[PDB]
């Protein structure tokens, strides 16, 4: 079916250039005008770009002109969006579109997100947030505190994508220091630990980290 | 250029009810080219309508868009706990293709009281010099919840952060977490590190704590 993926997102300092990319399939490509339309954090959407058809005549939001560069490439079906000179209000989840009529997006793509900040990259720490068969009811809950991290996003699973019911993977928040910190927490039953066994998976793609944590009651 | 105005910023209603939302635009949008979209947490937006009323492929009929020049609306009528989103309308006629800023929508259910636990810091985070306690509020509704950190019996101020899960889209409730983060140093100068939670669900507040190093 009709699909579209995003990919190059991640840091850029201010003033830096970062290349977008989008993976299309299940539609005649050629045959669509494409989009760009981004969602800064906590915020509404801004449409960013259009390109026609045949990847020979695109129009830009005014806050964008002279900056962004759309193109496409219909042999390998991919759009490609090349930001310049980018500033801190270009933070937001970018997503690849196809335009419709004079132009609404009957599809989207999951989106990536672009983060422009002067910081540099840096992976998690994961700690274990223990089950007691003690101070647990209502019946047990355990989980992994995921923190110190730049920038957004993090993922986590369980069990490798075994355990998904009762999972809670809060909003990461910025600590003081300027680096985000989450914890991801399950709901399980007392009986089943130690029998049991229940690891996070942590991926933060920016630093290249990738994190197993075994969580298990202290004694 | 063209600005999109949404109305209410805020709805909440319970399932089987019905949604009203509102679009006006501060220019004559030609022909009727207004789409209508659905975004919920964490997942691109979802087209719903389009040339004002017509629904987008595989959207359910309770949703109707009408509307003509500036005056528009999305009328949602049987809600389902799925529904919770923000709703944005969408003017394209004119460059730029003009969004509203949205509305969002929170279904109701009845009241929950939270269950809550709380979490000591593991031996391998105090190496490294720092101390987090985790105090987690799971699965309540209403979303107000009120967190009250105490060490040794004193209130804390200042030290911890709350973060909050969007309404879970099946059963309607929340859950909270609230992080307290201390130096090891100061973590290890006091004994009994307290959690107290207040909420509509509750007839009294709940304490949750431990004495540090005790199991």
């Amino acid at each position: 079916q009709v699909q579209l993926v995003e990919s190059g997102g991640g840091l850029v300092q201010p003033g830096g250039s970062l290349r977008l990319s989008c993976a299309a399939s299940g539609f005649t490509f050629s045959s669509y005008w494409m989009h760009w339309v981004r969602q800064a954090p906590g915020k509404g959407l801004v449409w960013v770009s259009r390109i026609n058809s045949d990847g020979s005549d695109t129009n830009y939001a005014d806050s964008v002109k002279g900056r962004f560069t759309f193109s496409r490439d219909n042999a390998k079906n991919t759009l490609y969006l090349q930001m310049t000179s980018l500033r801190a209000e270009d933070t937001a989840i970018y997503y690849c579109t196809r335009g419709r009529s004079y132009g609404f997006f009957d599809y989207w793509g999951q989106g990536a997100l672009v983060t422009v900040s002067s910081a540099s990259t840096k992976g998690p720490s994961v700690f274990p947030l223990a089950p007691s068969s003690k101070s647990t009811s209502g019946t047990a809950a355990l989980g992994c505190l995921v923190k110190d991290y730049f920038p957004e996003p993090v993922t986590v699973s369980w069990n490798s994508g075994a355990l998904t019911s009762g999972v809670h993977t809060f909003p990461a928040v910025l600590q003081s220091s300027g680096l985000y910190s989450l914890s991801s927490v399950v709901t399980v039953p007392s009986s089943s630990l130690g029998t049991q066994t229940y690891i996070c998976n942590v991926n933060h793609k920016p630093s290249n980290t990738k994190v197993d944590k075994r969580v298990e009651p202290k004694s | 250029d063209i600005v999109m105005t949404q109305s209410p910023d805020t709805l909440s209603l319970s399932p089987g009810e019905r949604a009203t939302l509102s679009c006006r635009a501060s220019q004559i949008i030609s022909s009727n080219y207004l789409a209508w979209y659905q975004q919920q947490p964490g997942q691109a937006p979802r087209l719903l309508i389009y040339g004002a009323s017509s629904r987008a492929t595989g959207i359910p009929d309770r949703f109707s868009g009408s509307g003509s020049a500036t005056d528009f609306t999305l009328t949602i009528s049987r809600l389902e706990p799925e529904d919770f989103a923000v709703y944005y309308c969408q003017q394209y006629g004119t460059s730029p293709r003009t969004f509203g800023q949205g509305t969002k929508l929170e279904i109701k259910r009845t009241v929950a009281a939270p269950s809550v636990f709380i979490f000591p810091p593991s031996d391998e985070q105090l190496k490294s010099g720092t101390a987090s306690v985790v105090c987690l509020l799971n699965n309540f509704y209403p979303r107000e919840a009120k967190v009250q950190w105490k060490v040794d019996n004193a209130l804390q101020s200042g030290n911890s952060q709350e973060s909050v899960t969007e309404q879970d889209s099946k059963d309607s409730t929340y859950s909270l977490s609230s992080t307290l983060t201390l130096s090891k140093a100061d973590y290890e100068k006091h004994k009994v590190y307290a959690c107290e939670v207040t909420h509509q669900g509750l007839s009294s507040p709940v304490t949750k704590s431990f004495n540090r190093g005790e199991c």
